[PDB]
C-alpha cells in the first residue's frame, strides 16, 4: 500500500521546494498520477481482502473510497486555485500541504488494519480540516463553524476510543481480520448497550444523523470550496465506512438498538429535504441535501443486509461526487456574484450556457436519475428497507419526491428565469471551471457502465 | 407595402351588425364601432358553411367515386 | 352575492373598502409611501445607470432578509410554553409515531415467521 | 458452445411454409435482401477474424481449488483452519448463487419460449426453481451483511435441533 | 331490462350472475347430452392459443389462425374462416344466454312451488 | 427469425446516431433538424420489416445482449422484449415522430435553438 | 402627458431609434477563412450521392455492427436470444415432418 | 405537446398496465380500481374540456379523456383493445395537435378559440384534417377510431361492469363529441374574429406533407392494423341492437346537443355564468385548492 | 412582415376613420381627442381598446390614459414593437 | 451593524428606528407578535404572493416583482410566482372547496353504489372444456381434477 | 435587414 | 418569402394545390367510409340476430310443469 | 412604461373598471355582433349616472358596479398573447441578453463585427461624457428631501440627454432571437 502513501508524503517537499509559479501545476500533475496509480487498487478479490502487510489492507469497500480521495485532491486544487491567487507563496504552499496531509490521513484511515490506528488517523483528519475551515474561510462565522464541527466530532469519538481500548483489553486484538473471525454475540446487558452506543455514536456524528447534523451546514457554508469538497465527499463517508467496519462486533444487539437511529434517519431525510425546499442559501441547501442523502446510508448500515451494504457503498461514492460538483458550481456562482444568496443572481441559463448544462446534469444525478449510480444505491437501499418493513416505502417515496422537487427548484431558481439586471461582473466561464465540472461528471457517468466496482465487498 | 383598402367600402349594410344597430336605435342608442367590425361579415368572409355542411365536405365526390367504384365491382364479377 | 376571501385567495383590490378612502390622511400616507419608493428607485437607478460601476448593486433589504431567516432566529427565540410544546410535538411526536408503526409491523412479521404462517417461497434476496 | 445439459433447449418444431395465396410474400424478399447485404459481408468478416484468431491459438484454464476441512472440523481459535474454511465456504456460496442463476435462466427461457402456454409447459422448470430456491433460502438467508461460515453452522445447528424436537414429538 | 328486475323488482326470482347455475343440471330435462370439444389439448397448446381463447369454438379459431398465417401477405383472404368462428361464438353466447333464462324460469316455477304450500 | 433481432436492435441504435453526431459540426449548421427527420424516417422504414415478420408468423423474442451486473442470485442485463406490443408500437411512434419533426421543422423555424429542440425530441 | 414627460419621451424615442438603427449589420460581417469542402465537395452530387452515403453511414454500418455482435453474443452465451416457439397448426413440420388433422364437424350454414 | 403529451409519453402508464396484463387478470380489486379511475378521468376531463377556450387545452383534456378510456378498457380485462386504442389515438390526436399548431402559427401565436373564426375556407387543408381527426376521435365508422373506441364501448357494455363506470364512460363519449363540435364551431365556422392584417398561410411543403401522412394514417391504418393483427380477444358477436348502436347514438346526441347550444350563443341573450359552468371552466377547482393548500402547508411547515 | 412607422400611422388613422363619432375629413395626425374632437374619457378608453385589439397587443391603463394625440398612439406602438424606421 | 435585524422593538423610539431601517413608515411598520419564535423586529408585510403585484409596473427585479431597497416579505420564497399564489379567484375559496370535495365524495359514493349494483348481461357463466382447462391453468397433473361437465342447452 | 444578435461570449 | 402576400381587413388569399389537396382528402375519407359501409355493413349493424328469450319454450329450456 | 401616481382618482378608477367590463364582455360575447350590441348598453349604464355629483354617491355607484363586475366576471377572460397571464408571456425573455455581455467577447469574436463594435464604442463614449451632466442635472431639479415621484426630468438644455437614459435606450428588443 506504500505505493500510494509514499508519493503522497513526497508531495509535501515537492510543493515546498517548487517555484512560486509551479506549485499548482506540479501538485495537479502528481496528484493525478497518484490517483492513476491508486486505480490499481480496484482489482479486488471475490472473497479475501488485499492484505498488503500487517498494517494496511484494502477490500472492495476501501478501494473505491481511496480512489475517490486520490481523484478528489486534484479537483480541490483546481477549485481552490481561483480565490487563493492573491495570497502569498508561503500560505499557498501551506494550504496545499494541508490538503495533502488530509489526503494522506484519509488514505491511511481507509487502509488501516487496526481499529485504533483507524481511530487515530480518522481523528487526525480533524486538524487539517479545522485549520482549512477557520483560516481560509471568508465569513466571520468560520470560527464558530470550526468549533461546532470539532466539538461534535470529538464528543462523538472519545467514547469510541474508550470502547476500542476496552475491546482491545477484553478480546486481545483490534485487527479487523481477527475481530471479524473471532467475532462473538453481544448480550442484552446495559454494559453491552453502552459499548454499542460508544462504538456507534462516533460514526453517527461523522455522517450526520438527524439531530447531530447541526455542524454540517455551518461547516459546509463557512469553509472554503476545497474544504467543503472534502467535508462532503470523504469526511462524511468516513463515518459510514467506520460503521460498516465496526458493525461486525455489534451483533446481535443492533437488531434491537438500531430502532432509534433508524427512525431518526428515516424522518430526518424527509425533514432535511423539506428544509432544502425552503432554503435561501445555496451552500446550506446543498449541505441539507447531503444530510438527507446520508440518512439513507445510515438506514442501510443499520439494517445490515447485503443489498443494504451494496446500496450504501454506491450511494456513498455517488453522493460524494454529486455533492462535490454541486459545491463547485455554487463556488463558481459565489466567485462571480460574491454572495451565496440563491435568489440574488437569476437567469444564469442565458449568460453561462455550459454551466447551465453542468447544473442540469448535477441536479439530475442528485435526484437519482436512472441509470446513475445514485439511483443504483438508492434503489438497493429502498429494496433492502422494504424487505425490512413494507411501511418504509412511504417515507422512501416521499423523500425521493422532495429530493427531485428541491433539486429542480434549485435548478430553476439559479439557472433559469430573467437575468439579474444590475449584476454586470458575470464573465464567461473559464476553462478551469468547466474542466473541473467535466472531471466531476465523467467518472460519475462512466461508473454506471461498471457499477460492480463501487458496489462494495458484498457484490 | 400593403395597399390598404379604401375605408369607405366598409358598410354595415346587409351585415348582421345592421340588425344590432336597429335594435340599438329602438333604445335610442347608436353603435359607434360597427364600420370597424364590418369587414368580418364582408368579402369572402361573409358565408361560412353550417356544421353539417362542414362535415359533409367532399361527400359529393366521395359519393361519386363510391358509385363508380361499386359499378366496377358489379360489372367485373 | 358576495366574495368571501381566504388566506390563499385574498380580497381583490376592487372589492376592498380601503381602496376607496379619499380622506386626506390616507392620501398623505400614500404620498409618503410613494416618496419613499421614489427615493429608493432614484438611488437604485443612479447606481444602475452609472457607467463607472462594474459590480453588484448590494441590496440592504436582501441582506436583512437573509440575516433574519438564518442568523437572527435563535437570539430572538424565547422558550415560551407555546414554543416548547410545538417543538416537542413536532420533533419527538412523529418519531414516536413512526417507531410505534414500524415496531408493530416488525413484531407482526416476526410472529408470523415464528409460527410459520408467513410465506417466503422466493425471498432469497434481502 | 455451452453444455446443452446445463441449459436445456427443447427440439425445434418449426412449421413448414405452405402458402395458399399467389401474392409475393414481402418477408421472403426482405430476408433475401438482408442475407445479401448484411449476412454475407458479416460472415466474410467473421471468417477473416476467425482465421486470424486460429493463426495465434492460445489457451486459458479453469482454476480448480481442492477441498479443505470445513468450519465443523475446526478448533475454537484455529485462525488458519478458520480462514481456510471461510474462504472455501465463500467460494461455495458463490457457486450456489451461480447455480440459482442458472436455474433462473432456465425458468426465464421456458417462460418466453412456450409463449401463451407457459403456465402448463413450464411446471417442471417452476418445480426445479422452487426446490433450488427453498434449499438456498434454508442455507443462505437471514445471515446478514456480516455472514460467515460460523453463522451458517449456527443456523444449521438450530435447524437440526428443531428437526430433532419435531421428530421427538 | 333484467338488471331492473333484479334491482327494482323481485331479486330472488332473478338469477344471480355469479352463483349461476343453482338448480341441478339434469333437473327438469329428461336428459342432457354433454358438449363435444373438437380441438384437443395438444392442438390448442401447439397452436399457443390464449386461455380465454380456448372455449368450444377453438377449432374454428385455429383454422382462422392457419388461414391468416398462410394467406399472408393477403390479409383479406379469411372472410369465410372468420365467419365460421364468430357464428360458433354466437351459438355459444346464445347457449349461454338460454342458461340465464332457464335459471329465471326455474326460479319462478320454484316460487310457484313455494306458493303451492 | 435471424434478421428479426438485427432489425429490431438497429431500429433503436440508429436513433442514437444524431445524439452522437451532436458533438460534430452538423449540430452547428442548419442541416441537423433535417438529418434528424431523415434518421427517424429510416428508422420507421426499418421498423416496418419486423412488423411484417410478426404479421407473417408471429415472431416474438427477447434479446438479452449485455450483462450489466449480477447481484448474487439476481442477474440484471440489458434485455429488450420484442413482442407484439413493442414490434407494433415502435412503427407507430416513429411515424408520429417523423410527422411531428417535419411539422416542427416548419413550426420551430424561427427559434434560435432549433437544433437543441430536435436533439431533445430524439 | 405633462410637457416634461412628453419632451423626455420624445428624446428617449430619438435615442432609442438611433440605437436600433445602430443594431444593424453592415453589408458584410467578416467570417474567418475547408479541405473536405475542396476537392471532395467542390460541387459533389447533392442528390443520389448524399441520399446514399447517409443511408450507408446510418443503417448499413449499424446493421453490420449489430449483426456481428449477434455473432459475438447470441451463440456464445445461452438463453440470450430466446424466440417464442412458432405456432404449430395441423400442418407439416420441417426437421421431423408429420401432421395430425383434427376430426371435423360440418356446418355449411354461416 | 403533439409528440409527448398527446401520443407517446402520456400512454406510458397505460402501456405499463398492458405490459403486466397477465398479472392484473388474476386480481379483481385492481381491475375495479382501474375501471373506476378511468371512468372518473373520462367524465371529469371531458366535462372540463367542454368549456375550455384554449384550443391546446381542449386537445390536452381530450388526450386525458382518451387515456381514461384506455384505463377503463384495461379495467374490463381487455388489454389488447387498449393497446389498439393507443395506436389509433396516437394517429389521430397527433394530427389534431398539429392542426391546432398550424392555426396558432397562422394567427400569430393565438390560442384562444374566441379570437379565431371563419377558418373553414381560409385554411381548407387544416380544416379538412381537423374534421377528419375529430370524426376519428368521435368514433366515426370505418375510421381509425372506429376499430378501437366502438369495440371498447361494445366490450364494456357486454361485460360484468361497475354500472356507474359504464354510465360515466358513455357520458364521456357524449362530451368528447361535444368538445369536438366546440373546436369546429368556435374555430372554423362562423365569421372571423381574429384581428386584421390577416397573415393566414399554410402552403408550406413540410406542414402539408406531415399533416397529409398523418391523415392517411388516421384514415386507413385502423382498417389495416385490425385486419392484420392476429385475433387476441373473443369478439362480442351477438348483442342487443340498441346496445350495438349505443356508441353512434350517444355520439350523435352529443353532436346535436352541443351544436344546439353553440347556435344559442348567437342569440343576443347575454346571461350570467351558472355554477356548473364555473365548475367546468375552473377545472373542477382542483388546480386551485390542491395547488394552493397542500403546497402552502408543506412550504410553511418546512420553513 | 415587420411593421413600419408609416404603416402604423396608416393603420391608426384607419381605425380612427372607422370611428363614426370622428369625422374623417377634419381628422389629422395631431387631432387631440379631448380638445379638437368631442371625444370624452370613455371615448378615449374605447379608441384605446380598438387600437389594442387591432394591433393585437395590450396597452397598460397608466399608459392608455395619456395618449390623446394619434401621433402619440403611433409612437407608443412603435416603441412597444421597436420600430425604428 | 445597525442596519441588521434586531430584537423585537419595545419602545416607540425603537419602533421608529426599525421602521427607518426597513425603509417603511412608522405607522405601517408592524413587527411579528413577540411569541418567542425568533422573528424579532422584522416587519410582518402583508401575506400576499408575488403574483398579485402590478405586472405592468417597472420593477427593479421583473420576475421577482420587487424593487431595490423595498422590504422583503418573510415568506418570499414560498410566495414567488413559481409557488403558492394568494391572488384572488373568481369563485370564493369556501365555495370552491365545497364544490370540489362534494363532487369527489359523490363520485366515490356512486362508484360504491354501482359496485353494489353492477352492470351485466342476461347470460350464464362462460364454460370451458377439460374441467375448465384445469391442467392448462397451472393445475396439478398427478391429482385428478373434480369432474366439470357442461351440457348442451 | 440583418440585425446584430446580442449573444454571450461563446468562444470560451 | 412573400409568395402569399399579407392583407388587412380585406378578404384572405388562397392557392390551388391547397384547395385540391383538402377537397381530395375529404372526398377520399368519405369514399372510404361509404365503401367500407357497403362492403361491411355488418360491423355497424350486426351479423347475427340477438336471440329472443321469452320466445324460447319451457321444454326448450328443460322445464317441467308445476 | 410611465411613472405611477400615489393614488388613482375616482375618474381613473371608473375608466379602469370600464375597460375591464368591456374586455370581459368581449370574452363572454364571443360573437362580434353580439358584443357590439351589449357594449352600447354597457356604455349607457356608464352614462346613466356620469353627471352624478355626490362623490359619496359616486363612490357608492362604483362599489355596486365592482361587486356586479366580480360576480359577472368571466372565469377565463381573454388575454392578449404578449400580456401578463397570456400564453406568450415572457416567452422570449430567455433571449434578451444585456448589452454589457458584448464587452466580454473574445477579440476574434469582435473581429467578425467591426462596424457594429466601432459604433458601439461611440455609444459608450456618449454615456461616459453625458453621465456627469445627468448626475449634476438630477441634483438641481430634485427637491431637497429627495424625490417624491418616479418621473424623471428631460434634457433641459442642448448637448444634454435625459438623465438615466442608458438602460431605457439600450434595452433589448421584444424579439431578440
Amino acid at each position: 500500500m506504500l505505493k500510494i502513501i509514499i508519493p503522497t508524503t513526497m508531495l509535501l517537499p515537492m510543493t515546498w521546494m517548487s517555484k512560486h509559479n509551479m506549485i499548482w501545476i506540479n501538485a495537479t500533475v502528481h496528484s493525478l498520477l497518484i490517483s492513476l496509480i491508486s486505480l490499481s487498487l480496484l482489482n479486488q478479490l471475490g472473497e479475501n481482502s488485499l492484505n498488503f502487510s500487517l498494517t494496511f489492507f484494502s477490500d472492495s469497500l476501501s478501494a473505491p473510497l481511496l480512489v475517490l480521495t486520490t481523484w478528489l485532491l486534484p479537483l480541490m486544487l483546481m477549485a481552490s486555485q481561483s480565490h487563493l491567487s492573491k495570497e502569498t507563496t508561503t500560505r499557498k504552499k501551506l494550504y496545499i500541504t494541508m490538503l495533502i496531509l488530509l489526503q494522506l490521513f484519509l488514505i491511511m484511515t481507509f487502509t488501516a488494519t487496526e481499529l485504533i490506528l483507524f481511530y487515530i488517523l480518522f481523528e487526525a483528519t480533524l486538524v487539517p480540516t479545522l485549520i482549512i475551515i477557520t483560516r481560509w474561510g471568508n465569513q466571520t462565522e468560520r470560527l464558530n463553524a470550526g468549533l461546532y464541527f470539532l466539538f461534535y466530532t470529538l464528543a462523538g469519538s472519545l467514547p469510541l476510543l474508550v470502547a476500542l481500548v476496552y475491546i482491545q483489553n477484553t478480546t486481545g486484538s483490534l485487527n479487523f481480520l481477527i475481530i471479524h473471525y473471532w467475532s462473538h454475540p453481544l448480550s442484552n446487558s446495559w454494559s453491552n448497550i453502552f459499548m454499542w452506543l460508544a462504538c456507534i455514536m462516533a460514526f453517527m456524528v461523522k455522517m450526520p444523523l438527524y439531530g447531530l447534523h447541526l455542524w454540517l451546514p455551518k461547516a459546509h457554508v463557512e469553509a472554503p470550496i476545497a474544504g467543503s469538497m472534502v467535508l462532503a465527499a470523504v469526511l462524511l463517508k468516513l463515518g459510514g465506512y467506520g460503521m460498516m467496519r465496526i458493525t461486525t462486533i455489534l451483533n446481535p444487539l443492533t437488531n434491537y438498538m438500531a430502532y432509534p437511529f433508524l427512525m431518526l434517519s428515516m424522518w430526518g431525510m424527509i425533514m432535511t429535504s423539506s428544509i432544502c425546499l425552503r432554503q435561501t442559501d445555496l451552500k446550506s441547501l446543498i449541505a441539507y441535501s447531503s444530510v438527507s442523502h446520508m440518512a439513507l446510508v445510515i438506514v442501510a448500515i443499520m439494517i445490515q443486509t447485503p443489498w443494504s451494504f451494496m446500496g450504501a457503498t454506491a450511494l456513498m461514492i455517488a453522493h460524494g461526487l454529486t455533492s462535490s460538483m454541486l459545491f463547485c458550481l455554487a463556488n463558481t456562482n459565489y466567485e462571480r456574484v460574491h454572495s451565496r444568496t440563491m435568489i440574488l443572481a437569476r437567469g444564469l441559463q442565458t449568460l453561462l450556457p455550459l454551466m447551465a448544462t453542468w447544473w442540469l446534469m448535477a441536479s439530475l444525478t442528485n435526484l437519482a436519475l436512472p441509470p446513475s449510480i445514485n439511483l443504483i444505491g438508492e434503489l438497493f437501499i429502498i429494496t433492502a428497507s422494504f424487505s425490512w418493513s413494507n411501511i418504509t416505502i412511504i417515507l422512501m417515496g416521499m423523500n425521493m419526491m422532495i429530493t427531485a422537487l428541491y433539486s429542480l427548484y434549485m435548478l430553476i431558481t439559479t439557472q433559469r428565469g430573467k437575468y439579474t439586471h444590475h449584476i454586470n461582473n458575470i464573465k464567461a466561464s473559464f476553462t478551469r471551471e468547466n474542466a473541473l465540472m467535466a472531471l466531476h461528471i465523467l467518472p460519475l457517468l462512466l461508473l454506471t457502465l461498471n457499477p460492480k466496482m463501487i458496489l462494495g465487498p458484498l457484490y | 407595402k400593403m395597399e390598404l383598402p379604401d375605408y369607405k367600402q366598409w358598410k354595415i349594410e346587409g351585415t348582421p351588425l345592421e340588425t344590432v344597430q336597429e335594435k340599438l336605435a329602438a333604445r335610442g342608442l347608436r353603435d359607434p364601432w360597427g364600420r370597424n367590425e364590418a369587414w368580418r361579415y364582408s368579402g369572402g368572409f361573409a358565408n361560412n358553411v353550417s356544421f353539417v355542411g362542414a362535415l359533409l365536405k367532399g361527400f359529393k365526390w366521395g359519393f361519386a367515386a363510391f358509385v363508380v367504384a361499386v359499378g366496377a365491382e358489379y360489372y367485373l364479377e | 352575492p358576495k366574495y368571501k376571501p381566504s388566506r390563499l385567495a385574498t380580497l381583490p383590490a376592487t372589492l376592498d373598502p380601503a381602496e376607496y378612502d379619499i380622506s386626506p390622511e390616507t392620501r398623505k400616507a400614500q404620498a409618503e409611501r410613494l416618496a419613499i419608493r421614489s427615493r429608493l428607485k432614484r438611488e437604485y437607478l443612479l447606481q444602475y445607470n452609472d457607467p463607472n460601476r462594474l459590480g453588484v448593486i448590494e441590496d440592504p433589504a436582501l441582506i436583512r432578509w437573509t440575516y433574519a431567516r438564518s442568523a437572527n432566529i435563535y437570539p430572538n427565540f424565547r422558550p415560551t410554553p407555546k414554543t416548547s410544546l410545538l417543538g416537542a410535538l413536532f420533533g419527538i411526536g412523529p418519531l414516536f409515531f413512526w417507531y410505534y408503526v414500524f415496531k408493530t409491523d416488525r413484531d407482526k412479521k416476526e410472529k408470523l415467521i415464528q409460527e410459520g404462517k408467513l410465506d417466503q417461497t422466493f425471498n432469497i434476496s434481502y | 458452445s455451452w453444455d446443452k445439459d446445463v441449459y436445456p433447449e427443447p427440439p425445434r418444431r418449426t412449421p413448414a411454409p405452405a402458402p395458399q395465396t399467389s401474392l409475393p410474400n414481402p418477408v421472403t424478399y426482405l430476408t433475401k435482401i438482408f442475407d445479401l447485404l448484411v449476412d454475407r459481408p458479416v460472415t466474410l468478416a467473421r471468417e477473416f477474424i476467425e482465421q486470424q484468431h486460429a493463426k495465434n491459438r492460445y489457451y486459458y484454464y479453469h482454476r480448480e481449488f481442492r477441498r479443505v476441512p470445513d468450519i465443523t472440523e475446526c478448533e475454537e481459535k484455529d485462525i488458519l483452519c478458520m480462514f481456510e474454511a471461510e474462504m472455501q465456504w465463500r467460494r461455495d456460496y458463490k457457486v450456489d448463487q451461480e447455480i440459482v442463476n442458472i436455474i433462473q435462466e432456465r425458468l426465464k427461457a421456458c417462460q418466453q419460449r412456450e409463449g401463451e402456454s407457459y403456465r402448463q409447459n413450464c411446471a417442471k422448470e417452476l418445480e426445479q426453481f422452487t426446490q433450488v430456491s427453498k434449499a438456498f433460502q434454508d442455507r443462505y438467508s437471514d445471515l446478514g451483511a456480516h455472514y460467515s461460515a460460523r453463522k451458517c453452522l449456527a443456523k444449521q445447528k438450530q435447524r437440526m435441533l428443531a428437526e430433532r424436537k419435531a421428530a421427538k414429538e | 331490462a333484467h338488471l331492473a328486475r333484479r334491482y327494482l323488482g323481485d331479486a330472488s326470482k332473478e338469477p344471480d350472475p355469479l352463483r349461476m347455475p343453482t338448480f341441478p343440471p339434469d333437473y327438469g330435462f329428461p336428459e342432457r347430452k354433454e358438449r363435444e370439444m373438437v380441438a384437443t389439448q395438444q392442438e390448442m397448446n401447439d397452436a399457443q392459443l390464449m386461455l380465454q381463447q380456448r372455449d368450444y369454438c377453438a377449432h374454428y379459431l385455429i383454422q382462422l389462425l392457419k388461414c391468416k398465417r398462410d394467406s399472408f401477405p393477403n390479409f383479406l383472404a379469411c372472410k369465410h374462416e372468420q365467419h365460421d368462428w364468430d357464428y360458433c361464438e354466437h351459438l355459444d353466447y346464445v347457449k349461454r344466454m338460454k342458461e340465464f333464462e332457464r335459471e329465471r324460469r326455474l326460479l319462478q316455477r320454484k316460487k310457484r312451488r313455494e306458493q303451492r304450500e | 427469425m435471424n434478421p428479426f433481432a438485427s432489425l429490431t436492435l438497429t431500429t433503436l441504435i440508429i436513433l442514437t446516431i444524431p445524439i452522437m453526431m451532436s458533438n460534430s459540426n452538423i449540430y452547428k449548421t442548419n442541416l441537423y433538424p433535417n438529418y434528424v427527420k431523415t434518421t427517424v424516417s429510416y428508422a420507421f422504414t426499418l421498423s416496418l420489416v419486423p412488423l411484417l415478420m410478426f404479421m407473417h408468423t408471429g415472431q416474438e423474442m427477447i434479446i438479452s445482449n449485455w450483462h450489466w451486473m449480477t447481484l448474487q442470485t439476481v442477474e440484471l442485463s440489458l434485455s429488450f422484449k420484442m413482442d407484439y406490443f413493442s414490434v407494433m408500437f415502435i412503427p407507430v411512434a416513429l411515424f408520429v415522430t417523423w410527422s411531428i419533426m417535419e411539422f416542427s421543422m416548419w413550426y420551430m423555424h424561427s427559434d434560435p435553438f432549433i437544433n437543441r429542440f430536435f436533439k431533445y425530441l430524439v | 402627458y405633462t410637457p416634461d414627460e412628453k419632451l423626455r419621451l420624445q428624446q428617449l424615442r430619438e435615442l432609442r431609434r438611433r440605437w436600433l438603427k445602430d443594431q444593424e449589420l453592415s453589408p458584410r460581417e467578416p467570417v474567418l477563412p475547408f479541405l473536405q469542402d475542396g476537392a471532395p465537395w467542390k460541387n459533389v452530387i447533392y442528390k443520389t450521392y448524399r441520399h446514399s452515403i447517409f443511408a450507408v453511414t446510418h443503417v448499413l454500418i449499424p446493421v453490420w455492427i449489430i449483426h456481428y455482435y449477434l455473432k459475438y453474443h447470441v451463440t456464445a452465451k445461452p438463453y440470450t436470444v430466446v424466440e417464442r416457439k412458432p405456432r404449430i397448426f395441423p400442418g407439416d413440420t420441417i426437421l421431423e415432418t408429420g401432421e395430425v388433422i383434427p376430426l371435423m364437424k360440418e356446418f355449411p350454414d354461416q | 405537446s403533439a409528440l409527448l403529451h398527446s401520443s407517446t409519453m402520456v400512454v406510458a402508464g397505460v402501456f405499463l398496465l398492458i405490459r403486466f396484463y397477465p398479472l392484473m387478470e388474476t386480481n379483481k380489486l385492481v381491475q375495479t380500481m382501474t375501471l373506476c379511475l378511468g371512468a372518473i378521468t373520462t367524465l371529469f376531463t371531458a366535462l372540463c374540456a367542454i368549456t375550455q377556450n384554449d384550443i391546446k387545452k381542449i386537445v390536452a383534456f381530450s388526450t386525458s379523456s382518451q387515456l381514461g378510456l384506455m384505463m377503463v378498457t384495461i379495467g374490463i380485462n381487455q388489454p389488447h383493445l387498449a393497446f389498439l386504442h393507443i395506436c389509433m389515438h396516437a394517429f389521430f390526436k397527433a394530427m389534431l395537435f398539429m392542426c391546432s399548431g398550424s392555426i396558432i402559427h397562422s394567427l400569430n401565436d393565438e390560442q384562444d378559440i374566441r379570437k379565431m373564426g371563419g377558418l373553414y375556407k381560409a385554411m381548407p387543408f387544416t380544416t379538412t384534417a381537423l374534421i377528419i381527426g375529430s370524426l376519428a376521435l368521435t368514433g366515426m365508422p370505418y375510421l381509425t377510431g372506429f376499430y378501437s373506441k366502438d369495440l371498447i364501448i361494445e366490450a364494456v357494455n357486454m361485460s360484468y361492469t361497475n354500472a356507474w363506470a359504464l354510465l360515466m364512460t358513455l357520458i364521456a363519449t357524449s362530451l368528447t363529441a361535444a368538445y369536438s363540435t366546440r373546436i369546429i364551431f368556435f374555430a372554423f365556422l362562423g365569421k372571423p374574429r381574429f384581428p386584421p392584417l390577416v397573415l393566414i398561410n399554410e402552403n408550406n411543403p413540410l406542414l402539408i406533407n406531415s399533416i397529409k401522412r398523418l391523415l392517411i394514417g388516421s384514415i386507413f391504418a385502423g382498417f389495416i392494423i385490425s385486419n392484420n393483427i392476429p385475433p387476441m380477444t373473443v369478439p362480442n358477436t351477438t348483442m342487443p341492437l340498441y346496445m350495438k348502436m349505443t356508441a353512434l347514438i350517444v355520439t350523435i346526441m352529443g353532436f346535436m346537443l352541443a351544436l344546439e347550444l353553440n347556435n344559442t350563443t348567437y342569440y343576443l341573450k347575454f346571461k350570467y355564468p351558472s355554477q356548473t359552468y364555473k365548475f367546468s371552466n375552473m377545472l373542477g377547482y382542483y388546480p386551485s385548492i390542491m395547488h394552493r393548500l397542500p403546497t402552502y402547508h408543506n412550504l410553511s411547515m418546512s420553513q | 412582415p415587420p411593421l413600419t412607422l408609416e404603416a402604423i400611422k396608416d393603420r391608426v388613422l384607419y381605425v380612427l376613420k372607422l370611428y363614426d363619432k370622428i369625422d374623417p375629413e377634419k381628422l389629422s395626425v395631431n387631432s387631440h381627442f379631448m380638445k379638437d374632437l368631442g371625444l370624452d374619457s370613455l371615448d378615449q378608453v374605447e379608441i384605446i381598446m380598438a387600437m389594442e385589439d387591432e394591433f393585437g397587443f395590450e396597452i397598460p391603463d397608466i399608459d392608455a390614459e395619456k395618449l390623446m394625440c394619434p401621433q402619440e398612439i403611433v409612437d407608443y406602438i412603435a416603441d412597444k414593437k421597436d420600430v425604428y424606421e | 451593524k445597525d442596519m441588521f435585524p434586531g430584537p423585537y422593538p419595545k419602545t416607540p423610539e425603537e419602533r421608529a428606528a426599525a421602521a427607518k431601517k426597513y425603509n417603511m413608515r412608522v405607522e405601517d411598520y408592524e413587527p411579528y407578535p413577540d411569541d418567542g419564535m425568533g422573528y424579532g423586529d422584522y416587519p410582518k408585510l402583508p401575506d400576499r404572493s408575488q403574483q398579485e403585484r402590478d405586472p405592468w409596473y417597472d420593477w427593479d427585479h421583473p420576475d421577482l416583482r420587487l424593487n431595490w431597497g423595498e422590504p422583503i416579505h418573510w415568506d418570499l420564497d414560498m410566495y414567488i410566482r413559481n409557488r403558492v399564489d394568494t391572488s384572488p379567484t373568481p369563485v370564493s375559496w369556501n365555495t370552491m372547496c365545497k364544490h370540489l370535495f362534494g363532487f369527489v365524495a359523490f363520485m366515490l359514493f356512486m362508484f360504491w353504489v354501482g359496485e353494489i349494483y353492477p352492470s351485466y348481461q342476461p347470460v350464464g357463466p362462460k364454460q370451458y372444456p377439460y374441467n375448465d382447462l384445469y391442467l392448462e391453468r397451472g393445475g396439478d397433473p398427478t391429482k385428478e381434477p373434480e369432474p366439470v361437465v357442461h351440457y348442451e342447452i | 435587414k440583418r440585425l446584430f444578435i446580442i449573444k454571450p461570449s461563446g468562444f470560451y | 418569402g412573400v409568395h402569399i402576400e399579407p392583407r388587412y381587413r380585406q378578404f384572405p388569399q388562397l392557392t390551388r394545390s391547397q384547395l385540391i389537396q383538402a377537397e381530395f382528402f375529404s372526398a377520399t375519407m368519405w369514399f372510404w367510409i361509404l365503401w367500407r359501409f357497403w362492403h361491411d355493413s355488418d360491423a355497424v349493424l350486426g351479423h347475427f340476430p340477438y336471440p329472443d328469450p321469452s320466445q324460447w319454450t319451457d321444454e326448450e329450456l328443460g322445464i317441467l310443469p308445476d | 412604461f410611465s411613472a405611477p401616481a400615489a393614488y388613482l382618482t375616482h375618474q381613473q378608477k371608473v375608466l379602469r373598471l370600464y375597460k375591464r367590463a368591456l374586455r370581459h364582455l368581449e370574452s363572454w360575447c364571443v360573437h362580434r355582433d353580439k358584443y357590439r350590441y351589449f357594449a352600447c348598453l354597457m356604455r349607457a349604464r356608464f352614462d346613466e349616472h356620469k353627471n352624478e355629483k355626490d362623490m359619496v354617491k359616486a363612490t357608492q355607484l362604483l362599489r355596486q358596479a365592482e361587486e356586479e363586475f366580480w360576480y359577472g366576471q368571466h372565469p377565463q377572460p381573454y388575454i392578449f398573447p404578449e400580456s401578463p397571464g397570456g400564453t406568450s408571456y415572457e416567452r422570449y425573455e430567455c433571449y434578451k441578453v444585456p448589452e454589457w455581455c458584448l464587452d466580454d467577447w473574445h477579440p476574434s469574436e469582435k473581429a467578425m463585427y467591426p462596424d457594429y463594435f466601432a459604433k458601439r464604442e461611440q455609444w459608450k463614449r456618449l454615456r461616459r461624457e453625458s453621465w456627469e451632466r445627468e448626475v449634476k442635472q438630477l441634483q438641481e431639479e430634485t427637491p431637497p428631501g429627495g424625490p417624491r415621484t418616479e418621473a424623471l426630468p428631460p434634457a433641459r438644455k442642448e448637448g444634454d440627454l435625459p438623465p438615466l437614459w442608458w438602460h431605457i435606450v439600450t434595452r433589448p428588443r421584444e424579439r431578440p432571437m
